[PDB]
C-alpha cells in the first residue's frame, strides 16, 4: 500500500531534518 | 603508523560481525513472511 | 630456543585480544556455543522434540525463541552429530534437539576455559587469582543446573532450555514440581545474590558520597588518578556514617571487599547445592506436621498449604503440554480448580 | 478520521508524535558533532 | 542557650552513638512501634480471615506454624483500603481476626523506612559529606512501598499486599505471576539484571581489589591486618587489577578510574531495583508483562505453542487454584 | 557563557547546569521545552483524531486527549456520543501552530540572545538570591494559573457547559449552574481521609462541587499572586529554606511529585472528573459491573439473588459491608464504596435494595454493566485485554491503565529528582558538593563514637 | 598505552574502510535475506514452514519417540 | 567530508545508530505483521 | 478543493524550510545580516500561510 510509503518518506525526511541542521553548522563551521 | 591490517583482533572482529550481519539480514527477511 | 616457548611467546603476546595457552579451550568452545545459541534461536525448531515453535523462522520473538533441549526419548545421549541418532544427518540433528548438548558442553569446555584464561592471565600479570575463584560460582550454578539435574532425571528433556521464556518455564516448573522456593538452599542463594546487589550498591553509594575534594570541577569523576597512592574517599567519614546510621560499619577495606566476593558466591555455591538435590526429587516440598494437622484439621490454614495447593494446579494444568511425550491425557473434570475460575 | 480535506497529510500526522522523542537524540548528535565537551 | 536550641543541638548532634536527627524523630517511634507488634503478632496473634470469605489463615507460631510458614497476615478483603486502626475494632479480638496487626506493622514501618532514608541524607549533611546514599536506598524503598501500598491501592485492598512472613512472600510472588505474568514484564527483567549484575559486579570488584592487595603481611597472618582503618595510603593496586581486567576481556572494557566504576557499582543495581518497583507499581494498575499467547498460528490458522504458551498453562494452574473458595464470578478481575 | 568542561566544570552529560546563571539561555532553554509540551498535546490530538472511529467508544481506541476534551463538553452529546470531529481537530491545530512560535522564541532567547537578561532588564532580570524578584516571578505565574482555573469555571457555565456523567436523563454536556460555595465542602474534601470510603479529594463525585473548588482555587491563586508580588518572605521563612537555582528547582521537583501520584489515583478511582464514557470503567466499577451482571443473570433464571448463600455462607450476589450496607458478594466486597451511575438507581439508603433489584433494572444499565465488565482495565503490555491468562483477540488496554501506570512512575521518578536536587541545593549551599576537605574534613575533629 | 593495532577510530573514518565496507556490509545482508526468502533456510534446518506443521494424514504434535530410528520416524511424520 | 581524507566520527555513529534503531524498527513492525502477529 | 490542498502542502513545505532554516540562522554570527529580514520575512510568510489555510478551511 501507498500509505506506509508517505509514512516513511515523512519519517525519513524529519529524521533527515534534525542531522542536517547539525551537518549545515559543523560544515560551514556555525555556532555549535 | 604503518599498522598491520589483518590482526588476531582483525579475526576476532569478523568472526562475529560477519555472521552477525547475515544472521541479521535474515531475520530482517523473516519480518515480511506471510501465514 | 625450542618450538614451545617461540609458541607460549605467541600466545603470550600483548594484543587487543589476549590468546594465552586457555584461549585454545576458550575461544572456539564458546564460538561453538554462542553461535550454536544464535543459530538455533534463528533457525531451527523445537516441533519435534516439544511441538513447540522456538526460533525467529517460525514467528517467535527475542523472548520466546529457544535452543530448546532434546527429545525425552534420547535419554541422556549425549547426541552427537556422528552419534546413532542423527547418524551424520545435520537435518535430523537439528531437528531432534542436538544443538541442545552442543551449546551446553562447548559452553562447559567454554566456562572451563574462562576461568583457565583468568589463572593465566592473573598469573601473567602478577596478581592473586581470587577472581577465578570467584567465578567458581557461576560454573557451579552451570554445572549443577544444566548437567547435573537433568542428568538426576530421566532426560535432556528436563534441562533448562536455551531461552528467556523457557528458562522461566524451568523456574514455574521447579516452582510446581519441586517447592523450590521452600528449599533453604535456594533461600541461601537468594540472600546471597540480593545481598550482592545490596553491597553493590551500598558501596558504590558510599564512595561516590564520601570523595574528598581533589579538583575543582563539579565533575568529581577528573579528580582521581590511577597512579595516585592516597585514597580517593574517606573511610573514616564512610565508617562514621555508616556506624550511626546502621549501628556497625566496615572499619577495614580488605574486608569490605573479601565480603563483597564472598556473598554472592557463597549465594551461588549454596543454591548449588540445592539444585543437586532436587536432581534426585530430593526436595524441600513438604512440612510433614502442617499437612498431617491439614489433613486431620479442616479450620487449619496457612500460606503454606495454600502454596501447595498452588503447586499441584499448576502440575495438573501444565503437565500435558509441558510433557508432550508422556501423553497425558486429562481430562477436564480431573483438572484441580476453586470455585467459579 | 481526519477532516476530508486534511485527510491528503493523513500519513504525515501519522509520523508528527514522535518528532520530540528525535528532540532527545538531536542534543545528543549535537554533542557529537562538537566532541562531548 | 534556650532549652530548644539545647535539644536542637542535641538532636543533630554527630557524637551521638546512634544519629536521631528530626527525621530519626519520626523514624524511631514509628520503627519501634511496627517491631514490637510485629514480633508479637509473629508469635502469637490468632487467625485472620485475610480473604474475607470467614476462612482465618493462622500466621503465628503459637497456632502452629514454622519460621517458615510464620507471617503476619494481611488485613480482610472485606476492610479493602478502610483505614482500620485499634480504636475502630469493638474490641482486640475482632481487630485480630480482620487483619489489624498488618495495617498498624505496615503503616509504621513505610513511614519509618521514609524517615530512615531523611535521616541518610541527614547525617551526610551533618558529616560534610555529599548526599546522595539516600538516593541509593530509594530503590529498597521503592520497592518495598510498591509491594506493601502501591499494589494494593492499585487492587483496591491491603488483602493484596504482600504477607509480613517467608511463605506468605512466596505466595505473594506466585499469585502475582499468575495474575500479572511479571516473568514476562521488561521491567522486572530489568530488575533481575539488576540483581544479577549487582552481584557480579560485587564479586568482579571484590575480586579485583583481593586480587591486587599490596603485600603488607605475613601468610601466617589475615591479609585484612594490611589494612589499617585510618590509613592514608590505597590498599590495593588499581593498575594492576585494571591491566588484568583489560587482558581478560579488552583494554576499554576496564575502568581505569575508581570513581567511575564505584560510580557505575552504586548505579546499576539501583537503577535495576528502580526499574523492577516500577514494574510492580505498574502491575498494580493491571499493566501486565507480556502476553504472547497463540501469538504464532499455522497457515490454516491452529495454534504453534511456543514456550509462552506453556508459561501459560503455568499461569492457569496457579490463577484457577489460588484463593480457591474467594471466587463467585468467571473472571478475577482485581 | 562556557560551553565545555574546562570552563563551567560541569561535563557533557549535566551540560544543562551551565545555564544555572546564564538567565536569557535559561529562559530559551524553558521556552522551547514549552513549545515540546504544546507540540506533543497538538501532534497527538491531531494523531488521535485521524485514528479516531467516532461510532466507537473512545476508550476502545487508545485515545488519552480527546476524552479531555470531550469532558470539557465539546463534540460529544447524551453518552457522550461523538457529534462533531471538528472541535478536537481545532484545540490539535491551535496547539501545533502555538508550539511553532514558543518553539522559535525559544532558539532566540537560547542561541541569539543575551546569555543574561541582568544587564538588559531589571523586571525580567534575576538573581536566585533575590528573594524578592523571585517571589514577583511566582505571583506573576499564580495570577495566570488563578485565571486558568477561572477559564475551566467559565467554561463550565458561561460557555457550553462540562460533561457531568451524573445528570439526570442520562449523563450529558450541562452548563453547571449552582457551583458548590461553601467552604466547609470545598474544604472538607482537603480534610478527609486517603483511605477507602473517604478518599481524600479523589471522591468529589458531582461538577459542582468541582466548579466550586476551581473559583475558590482561582481566587486563592488570584490573591497569593499579589500577596507575592507586594511581599518579600519572611524571617521564618529566610531561616527555614535554601535560597537557590537548585534548591527551587527540588522545591518544584517534589511538589511534582506529588501532584503525579495524585494524578494517577485520581484517574484510577474517580469516574466524575474522568468520565468512563470517554475512559472507560475504573477497576472497581467493572468489578461491580461483573457482579451485577451475573446476579442480573441468575435473577433472571430464578435465583433467589439474596437468599442465596455462596460456598463460604456468605451471599453469592448480596452481603454485608463492614459498616452494614448492602452490597454486592465475592471479592467485589472490596470495592463496596464504588459509586457509578448506572448502579446508584439501585441503592436505597441502607444500600442496595431489594426491590429496585427485583423490578427496576433497565436493559441499558444491564449492557452498561457487560460492557463495563468486559472492558475491564487488565490488560498486557503488547495490549491484549482481559486477564494475563487469555489468547491473543483482543487489542485493549485502558487508558485510565495507561495514565495512572505513567504518571505513578513519572510521580516517583520525581521524587527520587526532588531528593538529588534538595541533598544537591543542600551540599552545594554548604560548600562540599565537590566532596571532602582533606585538611578540614569534620569527622577528623570529632571525638569518638565508642 | 596501545598495544600496537591501528585504532578502530582511524579506521572506521577512512575512505578506504568504507569503500570496502559499502559492499560488504550490504552483501552480507542481502545473504542472509537470499537465505531466508529462497527457503533454503528451510530445508537446511528442518525447519518447518508454515504449510507442515500438521499433514492430511497427521493433526498431533510429531513427538519424538523412537531411541534410534529418527530419521525413519520423521519422514513419517512428514 | 569537512577532514581531508577522514569522514567525521560523529557522521559514521550518526549513520550506524539510525541504521540500529532501523532495523529494531522493522523487528517491531514485524512484532505486528506476517508471522508471530496473532491474526 | 484542490487549492486548499495545494495551500497546505506549501504550508507544510514552507515549513520544511523554515525547521531547516531558523536554527541556522539563528546559529550564523557571521551570516546574521544577511538573514535577520529573511528570518523576519519567513516569520510573515509562514504566519500569512497559516491564516490563508484557515481561510480556505472555512471556504471549503
Ligand atoms: C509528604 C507526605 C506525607 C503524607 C503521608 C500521608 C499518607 C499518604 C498515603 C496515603 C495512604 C493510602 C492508603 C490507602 C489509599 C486509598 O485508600 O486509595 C488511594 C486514595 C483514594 O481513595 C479512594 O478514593 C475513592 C473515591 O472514589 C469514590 O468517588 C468517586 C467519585 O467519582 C467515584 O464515584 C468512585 O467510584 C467512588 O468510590 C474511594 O473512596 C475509595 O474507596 C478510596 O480508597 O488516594 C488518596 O486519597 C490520596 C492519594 C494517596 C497517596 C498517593 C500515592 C502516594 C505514593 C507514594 C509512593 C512513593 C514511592 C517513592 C519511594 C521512594
Ligand atoms: C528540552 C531539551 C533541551 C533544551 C531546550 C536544551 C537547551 C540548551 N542546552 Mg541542553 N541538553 C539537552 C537537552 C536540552 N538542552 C540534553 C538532553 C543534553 C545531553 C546531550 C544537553 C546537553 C547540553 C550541553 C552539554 C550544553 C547544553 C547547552 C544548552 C543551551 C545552549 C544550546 C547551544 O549552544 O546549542 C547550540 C546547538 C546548535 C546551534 C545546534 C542546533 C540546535 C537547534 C536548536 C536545533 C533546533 C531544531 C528545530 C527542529 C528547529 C525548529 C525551528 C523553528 C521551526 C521552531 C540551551 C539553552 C549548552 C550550554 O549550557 O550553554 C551555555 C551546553 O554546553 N546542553
Ligand atoms: C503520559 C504519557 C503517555 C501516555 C499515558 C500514553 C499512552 C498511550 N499512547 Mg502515547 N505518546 C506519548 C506519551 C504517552 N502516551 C509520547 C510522549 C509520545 C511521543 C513519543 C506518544 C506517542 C504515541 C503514539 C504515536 C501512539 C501512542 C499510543 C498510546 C497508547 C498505547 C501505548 C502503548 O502501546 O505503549 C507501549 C508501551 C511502551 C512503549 C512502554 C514505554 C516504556 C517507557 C520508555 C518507560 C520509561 C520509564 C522512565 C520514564 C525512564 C527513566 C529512566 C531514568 C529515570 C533512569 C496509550 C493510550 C498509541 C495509540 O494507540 O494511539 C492511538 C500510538 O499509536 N502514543
Ligand atoms: C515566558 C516567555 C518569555 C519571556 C519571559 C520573555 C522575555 C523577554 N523577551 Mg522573549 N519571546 C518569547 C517568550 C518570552 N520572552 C517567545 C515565545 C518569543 C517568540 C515570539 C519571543 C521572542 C522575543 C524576541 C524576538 C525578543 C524577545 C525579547 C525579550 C525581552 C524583552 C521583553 C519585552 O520587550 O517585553 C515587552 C513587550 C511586551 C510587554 C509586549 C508583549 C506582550 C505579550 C507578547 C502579549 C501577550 C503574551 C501572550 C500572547 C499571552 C498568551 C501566551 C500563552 C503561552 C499563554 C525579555 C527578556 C527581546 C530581547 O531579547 O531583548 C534583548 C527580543 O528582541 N523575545
Ligand atoms: C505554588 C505557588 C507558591 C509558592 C511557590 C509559594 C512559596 C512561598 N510562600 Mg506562598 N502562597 C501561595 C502560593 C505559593 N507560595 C498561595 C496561593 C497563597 C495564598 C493562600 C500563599 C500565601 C502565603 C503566605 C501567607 C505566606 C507564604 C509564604 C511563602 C514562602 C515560604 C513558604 C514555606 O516555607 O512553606 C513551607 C510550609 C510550611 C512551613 C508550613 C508547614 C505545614 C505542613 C508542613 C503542611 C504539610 C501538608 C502536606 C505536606 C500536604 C497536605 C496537602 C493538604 C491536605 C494540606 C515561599 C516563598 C510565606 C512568606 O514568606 O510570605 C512572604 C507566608 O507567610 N505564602
Ligand atoms: C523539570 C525537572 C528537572 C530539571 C529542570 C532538571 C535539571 C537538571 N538536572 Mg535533574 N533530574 C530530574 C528532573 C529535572 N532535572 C529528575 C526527575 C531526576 C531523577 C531521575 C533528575 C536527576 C538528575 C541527576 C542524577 C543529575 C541531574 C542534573 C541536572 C542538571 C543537568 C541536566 C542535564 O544536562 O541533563 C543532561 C541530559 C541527559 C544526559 C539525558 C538524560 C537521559 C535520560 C535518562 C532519558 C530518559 C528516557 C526518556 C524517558 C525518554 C525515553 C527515550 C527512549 C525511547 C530512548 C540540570 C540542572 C545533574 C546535576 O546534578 O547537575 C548539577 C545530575 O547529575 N538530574
Ligand atoms: C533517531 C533515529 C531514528 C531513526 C528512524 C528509523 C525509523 C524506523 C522505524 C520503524 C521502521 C518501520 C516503520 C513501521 C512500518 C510501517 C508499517 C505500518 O504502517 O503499520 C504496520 C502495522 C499494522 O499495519 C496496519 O495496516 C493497515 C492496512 O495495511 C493500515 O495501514 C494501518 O494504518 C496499519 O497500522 O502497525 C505497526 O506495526 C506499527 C508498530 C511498529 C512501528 C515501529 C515500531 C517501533 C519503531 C521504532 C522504535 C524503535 C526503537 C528502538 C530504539 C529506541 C531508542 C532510540
Ligand atoms: C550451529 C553449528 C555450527 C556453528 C555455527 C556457528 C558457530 C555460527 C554462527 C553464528 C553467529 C555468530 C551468528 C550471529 C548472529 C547474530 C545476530 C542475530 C545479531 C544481533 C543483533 C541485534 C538485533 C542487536 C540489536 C541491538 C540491540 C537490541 C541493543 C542496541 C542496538 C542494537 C542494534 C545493537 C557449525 C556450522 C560449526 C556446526 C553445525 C552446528
Ligand atoms: C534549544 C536546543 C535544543 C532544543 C530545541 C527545541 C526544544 C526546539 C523546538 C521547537 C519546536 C517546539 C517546534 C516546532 C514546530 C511546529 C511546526 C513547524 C508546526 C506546524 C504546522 C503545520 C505545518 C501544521 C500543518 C497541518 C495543519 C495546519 C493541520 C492539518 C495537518 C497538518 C499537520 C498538515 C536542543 C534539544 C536541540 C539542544 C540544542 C539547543
Ligand atoms: C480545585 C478542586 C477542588 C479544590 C481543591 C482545593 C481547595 C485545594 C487545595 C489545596 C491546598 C491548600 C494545598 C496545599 C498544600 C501544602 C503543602 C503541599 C505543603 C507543605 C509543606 C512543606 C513543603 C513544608 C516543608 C517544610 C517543612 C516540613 C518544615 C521545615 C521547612 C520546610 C519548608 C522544609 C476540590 C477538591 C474541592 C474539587 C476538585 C477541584
Ligand atoms: C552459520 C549456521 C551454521 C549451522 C549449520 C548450517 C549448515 C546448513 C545445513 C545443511 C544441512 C544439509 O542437509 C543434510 O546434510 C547432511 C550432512 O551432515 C546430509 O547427511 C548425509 O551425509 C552424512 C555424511 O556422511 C551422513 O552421515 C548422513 O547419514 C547422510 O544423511 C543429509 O543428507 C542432508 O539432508
Ligand atoms: C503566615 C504568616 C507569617 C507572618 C510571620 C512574620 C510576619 C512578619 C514578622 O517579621 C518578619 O519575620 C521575621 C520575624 O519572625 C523577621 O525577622 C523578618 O524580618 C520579618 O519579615
Ligand atoms: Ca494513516
Ligand atoms: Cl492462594
Ligand atoms: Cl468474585
Ligand atoms: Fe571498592
Amino acid at each position: 500500500n501507498l500509505e506506509p510509503i508517505f509514512q516513511l518518506t515523512f519519517l525519513g525526511l524529519i529524521v533527515l531534518a534534525g542531522p542536517a541542521v547539525v551537518f549545515v553548522l559543523a560544515f560551514r563551521g556555525g555556532d555549535l | 603508523v604503518t599498522y598491520p591490517i589483518f590482526t588476531v583482533r582483525w579475526l576476532a572482529v569478523h568472526t562475529l560481525a560477519v555472521p552477525s550481519v547475515f544472521f541479521v539480514g535474515a531475520i530482517a527477511a523473516m519480518q515480511f513472511i506471510q501465514r | 630456543r625450542g618450538w614451545f616457548d617461540v609458541l607460549d611467546d605467541w600466545l603470550k603476546r600483548d594484543r587487543f585480544v589476549f590468546i594465552g595457552w586457555s584461549g585454545l579451550l576458550l575461544f572456539p568452545c564458546a564460538f561453538m556455543a554462542l553461535g550454536g545459541w544464535l543459530t538455533g534461536t534463528t533457525f531451527v525448531t523445537s516441533w519435534y522434540t516439544h511441538g513447540l515453535a522456538s526460533s525467529y523462522l517460525e514467528g517467535a520473538n527475542f523472548l520466546t525463541v529457544a535452543v530448546s533441549s532434546p527429545a525425552d526419548a534420547f535419554g541422556h545421549s549425549l547426541l552427537f552429530l556422528w552419534g546413532p541418532e542423527a547418524q551424520g544427518n545435520l537435518t535430523r540433528w537439528f531437528q531432534i534437539g542436538g544443538l541442545w548438548p552442543f551449546v551446553a558442553l562447548h559452553g562447559a569446555f567454554g566456562l572451563i576455559g574462562f576461568m583457565l584464561r583468568q589463572f593465566e592471565i592473573s598469573r601473567l600479570v602478577g596478581i592473586r587469582p581470587y577472581n577465578a575463584i570467584a567465578f567458581s560460582g557461576p560454573i557451579a550454578v552451570f554445572v549443577s543446573v544444566f548437567l547435573m539435574y537433568p542428568l538426576g532425571q530421566s532426560s535432556w528433556f528436563f534441562a533448562p532450555s536455551f531461552g528467556v521464556a523457557g528458562i522461566f518455564r524451568f523456574i514455574l516448573f521447579l516452582q510446581g514440581f519441586h517447592n523450590w522456593t521452600l528449599n533453604p538452599f535456594h533461600m541461601m542463594g537468594v540472600a546471597g545474590i540480593l545481598g550482592g546487589a545490596l553491597l553493590c550498591a551500598i558501596h558504590g553509594a558510599t564512595v561516590e558520597n564520601t570523595l574528598f575534594e581533589d579538583g575543582e570541577d563539579s565533575n568529581t569523576f577528573r579528580a582521581f588518578e590511577p597512579t595516585q597512592a592516597e585514597e580517593t574517599y574517606s573511610m573514616v567519614t564512610a565508617n562514621r556514617f555508616w556506624s550511626q546510621i546502621f549501628g556497625i560499619a566496615f572499619s577495614n577495606k580488605r574486608w569490605l571487599h573479601f565480603f563483597m566476593l564472598f556473598v554472592p558466591v557463597t549465594g551461588l555455591w549454596m543454591s548449588s547445592v540445592g539444585i543437586v538435590g532436587l536432581a534426585l526429587n530430593l526436595r524441600a516440598y513438604d512440612f510433614v506436621s502442617q499437612e498431617l494437622r491439614a489433613a486431620e484439621d479442616p479450620e487449619f490454614e496457612t500460606f503454606y498449604t495454600a502454596n501447595i495447593l498452588l503447586n499441584e494446579g499448576m502440575r495438573a494444568w501444565m503437565a500435558p503440554q509441558d510433557q508432550p511425550h508422556e501423553n497425558f491425557i486429562f481430562p477436564e473434570e480431573v483438572l484441580p480448580r476453586g470455585n467459579a475460575l | 478520521k481526519l477532516p476530508e480535506a486534511y485527510q491528503i497529510f493523513d500519513p504525515l500526522v501519522d509520523v508528527l508524535p514522535v518528532i520530540p522523542l528525535f528532540f532527545l537524540a538531536l542534543a545528543f548528535v549535537w554533542q557529537a558533532a562538537v566532541g562531548f565537551k | 542557650a534556650s532549652l530548644w536550641e539545647q535539644f536542637c543541638q542535641w538532636v543533630t548532634s554527630t557524637n551521638n552513638r546512634i544519629y536521631v536527627g528530626w527525621f530519626g524523630t519520626l523514624m524511631i517511634p514509628t520503627l519501634l512501634t511496627a517491631t514490637t507488634c510485629f514480633i508479637i503478632a509473629f508469635i502469637a496473634a490468632p487467625p485472620v480471615d485475610i480473604d474475607g470469605i470467614r476462612e482465618p489463615v493462622a500466621g503465628s507460631l503459637l497456632y502452629g506454624n514454622n519460621i517458615i510458614s510464620g507471617a503476619v497476615v494481611p488485613s480482610s478483603n472485606a476492610i479493602g483500603l478502610h483505614f482500620y486502626p485499634i480504636w475502630e475494632a469493638a474490641s482486640l479480638d475482632e481487630w485480630l481476626y480482620n487483619g489489624g496487626p498488618y495495617q498498624l506493622v505496615v503503616f509504621h514501618f513505610l513511614i519509618g523506612i521514609f524517615c530512615y532514608m531523611g535521616r541518610q541524607w541527614e547525617l551526610s549533611y551533618r558529616l560534610g559529606m555529599r548526599p546522595w546514599i539516600c538516593v541509593a536506598y530509594s530503590a529498597p524503598v521503592s520497592a518495598a512501598t510498591a509491594v506493601f501500598l502501591i499494589y494494593p491501592i492499585g487492587q483496591g485492598s491491603f488483602s493484596d499486599g504482600m504477607p509480613l512472613g517467608i511463605s506468605g512472600t512466596f505466595n505473594f510472588m506466585i499469585v502475582f505471576q499468575a495474575e500479572h505474568n511479571i516473568l514476562m514484564h521488561p521491567f522486572h527483567m530489568l530488575g533481575v539484571a539488576g540483581v544479577f549484575g549487582g552481584s557480579l559486579f560485587s564479586a568482579m570488584h571484590g575480586s579485583l581489589v583481593t586480587s591486587s592487595l599490596v603485600r603488607e603481611t605475613t601468610e601466617v597472618e589475615s591479609q585484612n591486618y594490611g589494612y589499617k582503618f585510618g590509613q592514608e595510603e590505597e590498599t590495593y593496586n588499581i593498575v594492576a587489577a585494571h591491566g588484568y581486567f583489560g587482558r581478560l576481556i579488552f583494554q576499554y572494557a576496564s575502568f581505569n578510574n575508581s570513581r567511575s566504576l564505584h560510580f557505575f557499582l552504586g548505579a546499576w543495581p539501583v537503577i535495576g531495583i528502580w526499574f523492577t518497583a516500577m514494574g510492580v507499581s505498574t502491575m498494580a494498575f493491571n499493566l501486565n508483562g507480556f502476553n504472547f499467547n497463540q501469538s504464532i498460528l499455522d497457515s490454516q490458522g491452529r495454534v504453534i505453542g511456543t514456550w509462552a504458551d506453556v508459561l501459560n498453562r503455568a499461569n492457569i494452574g496457579f490463577e484457577v487454584m489460588h484463593e480457591r473458595n474467594a471466587h463467585n464470578f468467571p473472571l478475577d478481575l482485581a | 557563557g562556557g560551553r565545555d568542561l574546562p570552563s563551567t566544570g560541569f561535563a557533557w552529560w549535566s551540560g544543562n547546569a551551565r545555564l544555572i546563571n546564564l538567565s536569557g539561555k535559561l529562559l530559551g532553554a524553558h521556552v522551547a521545552h514549552a513549545g515540546l509540551i504544546v507540540f506533543w498535546a497538538g501532534a497527538m490530538t491531531l494523531f488521535e483524531v485521524a485514528h479516531f472511529i467516532p461510532e466507537k467508544p473512545m476508550y476502545e481506541q487508545g485515545l488519552i486527549l480527546l476524552p479531555h476534551i470531550a469532558t470539557l463538553g465539546w463534540g460529544v452529546g447524551p453518552a457522550g456520543e461523538v457529534t462533531d470531529i471538528f472541535p478536537f481537530f481545532v484545540v490539535g491545530v491551535l496547539h501545533l501552530i502555538s508550539s511553532a512560535v514558543l518553539g522559535l522564541g525559544g532558539i532566540y532567547h537560547a542561541l541569539r540572545g543575551p546569555e543574561v537578561l541582568e544587564e538588559y532588564s531589571s523586571f525580567f532580570g534575576y538573581d536566585w538570591k533575590d528573594k524578592n524578584q523571585m517571589t514577583n516571578i511566582i505571583g506573576y505565574h499564580l495570577i495566570l494559573l488563578g485565571c486558568g482555573a477561572l477559564l475551566l469555571v467559565f467554561k463550565a457555565m458561561f460557555f457550553g457547559g462540562v460533561y457531568d456523567t451524573w445528570a439526570p436523563g442520562g449523563g450529558d454536556v450541562r452548563v453547571i449552574t449552582n457551583p458548590t460555595l461553601n467552604p466547609a465542602i470545598i474544604f472538607g474534601y482537603l480534610l478527609k481521609a486517603p483511605f477507602g470510603g473517604e478518599g481524600w479529594i479523589i471522591s468529589v463525585n458531582n461538577m459542582e462541587d468541582i466548579i466550586g473548588g476551581h473559583i475558590w482555587i482561582g481566587l486563592i491563586c488570584i490573591s497569593g499572586g499579589i500577596w507575592h508580588i507586594l511581599t518579600k518572605p519572611f524571617g521564618w521563612a529566610r531561616r527555614a529554606l535554601i535560597w537557590s537555582g537548585e534548591a527551587y528547582l527540588s522545591y518544584s521537583l517534589g511538589a511534582l511529585s506529588l501532584m503525579g501520584f495524585i494524578a494517577s489515583v485520581f484517574v484510577w478511582f474517580n469516574n466524575t472528573a474522568y468520565p468512563s464514557e470517554f475512559y472507560g470503567p475504573t477497576g472497581m466499577e467493572a468489578s461491580q459491573s461483573q457482579a451485577f451482571t451475573f446476579l442480573v443473570r441468575d435473577q433472571r433464571l430464578g435465583a433467589n439473588i439474596a437468599s442465596a448463600q455462596g460456598p463460604t455462607g456468605l451471599g453469592k450476589y448480596l452481603m454485608r459491608s463492614p459498616s452494614g450496607e448492602i452490597i454486592f458478594g465475592g471479592e467485589t466486597m472490596r470495592f463496596w464504596d464504588f459509586r457509578g451511575p448506572w448502579l446508584e438507581p439501585l441503592r436505597g439508603p441502607n444500600g442496595l435494595d431489594l426491590d429496585k433489584l427485583r423490578n427496576d433494572i433497565q436493559p441499558w444499565q444491564v449492557r452498561r454493566a457487560a460492557e463495563y465488565m468486559t472492558h475491564a482495565p487488565l490488560g498486557s503490555l503488547n495490549s491484549v485485554g482481559g486477564v494475563i491468562t487469555d489468547v491473543n483477540s483482543f487489542n485493549y488496554v485502558s487508558p485510565r491503565a495507561w495514565l495512572a501506570t505513567s504518571h505513578f512512575v513519572l510521580g516517583f521518578f520525581f521524587l527520587v529528582g526532588h531528593l538529588w536536587h534538595a541533598g544537591r541545593a543542600r551540599a552545594a549551599a554548604a560548600g562540599f558538593e565537590k566532596g571532602i576537605d582533606r585538611e578540614t574534613e569534620p569527622t577528623l575533629f570529632m571525638p569518638d563514637l565508642d | 598505552g596501545t598495544t600496537g593495532e591501528r585504532p578502530f577510530s582511524d579506521i572506521v573514518t577512512s575512505i578506504r574502510y568504507w569503500v570496502i565496507h559499502s559492499i560488504t556490509i550490504p552483501m552480507l545482508f542481502i545473504a542472509g535475506w537470499l537465505f531466508v526468502s529462497t527457503g533454503l533456510a528451510y530445508d537446511a534446518f528442518g525447519t518447518p514452514r508454515p504449510d507442515e506443521y500438521f499433514t492430511q494424514t497427521r493433526q498431533e504434535l510429531p513427538i519424538l519417540q523412537e531411541r534410534y530410528d529418527i530419521n525413519q520416524e520423521i519422514q513419517e511424520f512428514n | 567530508m569537512f577532514a581531508e581524507g577522514r569522514i567525521p566520527l560523529w557522521v559514521v555513529g550518526v549513520v550506524a545508530g539510525i541504521g540500529a534503531i532501523g532495523v529494531l524498527g522493522l523487528f517491531f513492525y514485524g512484532a505486528y505483521a506476517g508471522l508471530g502477529s496473532s491474526m | 478543493s484542490i487549492v486548499f490542498q495545494i495551500a497546505l502542502a506549501a504550508l507544510v513545505l514552507f515549513s520544511f524550510v523554515m525547521v531547516v532554516g531558523v536554527p541556522v540562522a539563528y546559529a550564523s554570527p557571521q551570516n546574521w545580516d544577511r538573514s535577520k529580514p529573511l528570518l523576519y520575512l519567513g516569520s510573515g510568510i509562514w504566519a500569512i500561510l497559516v491564516i490563508v489555510v484557515a481561510l480556505l478551511n472555512f471556504l471549503v
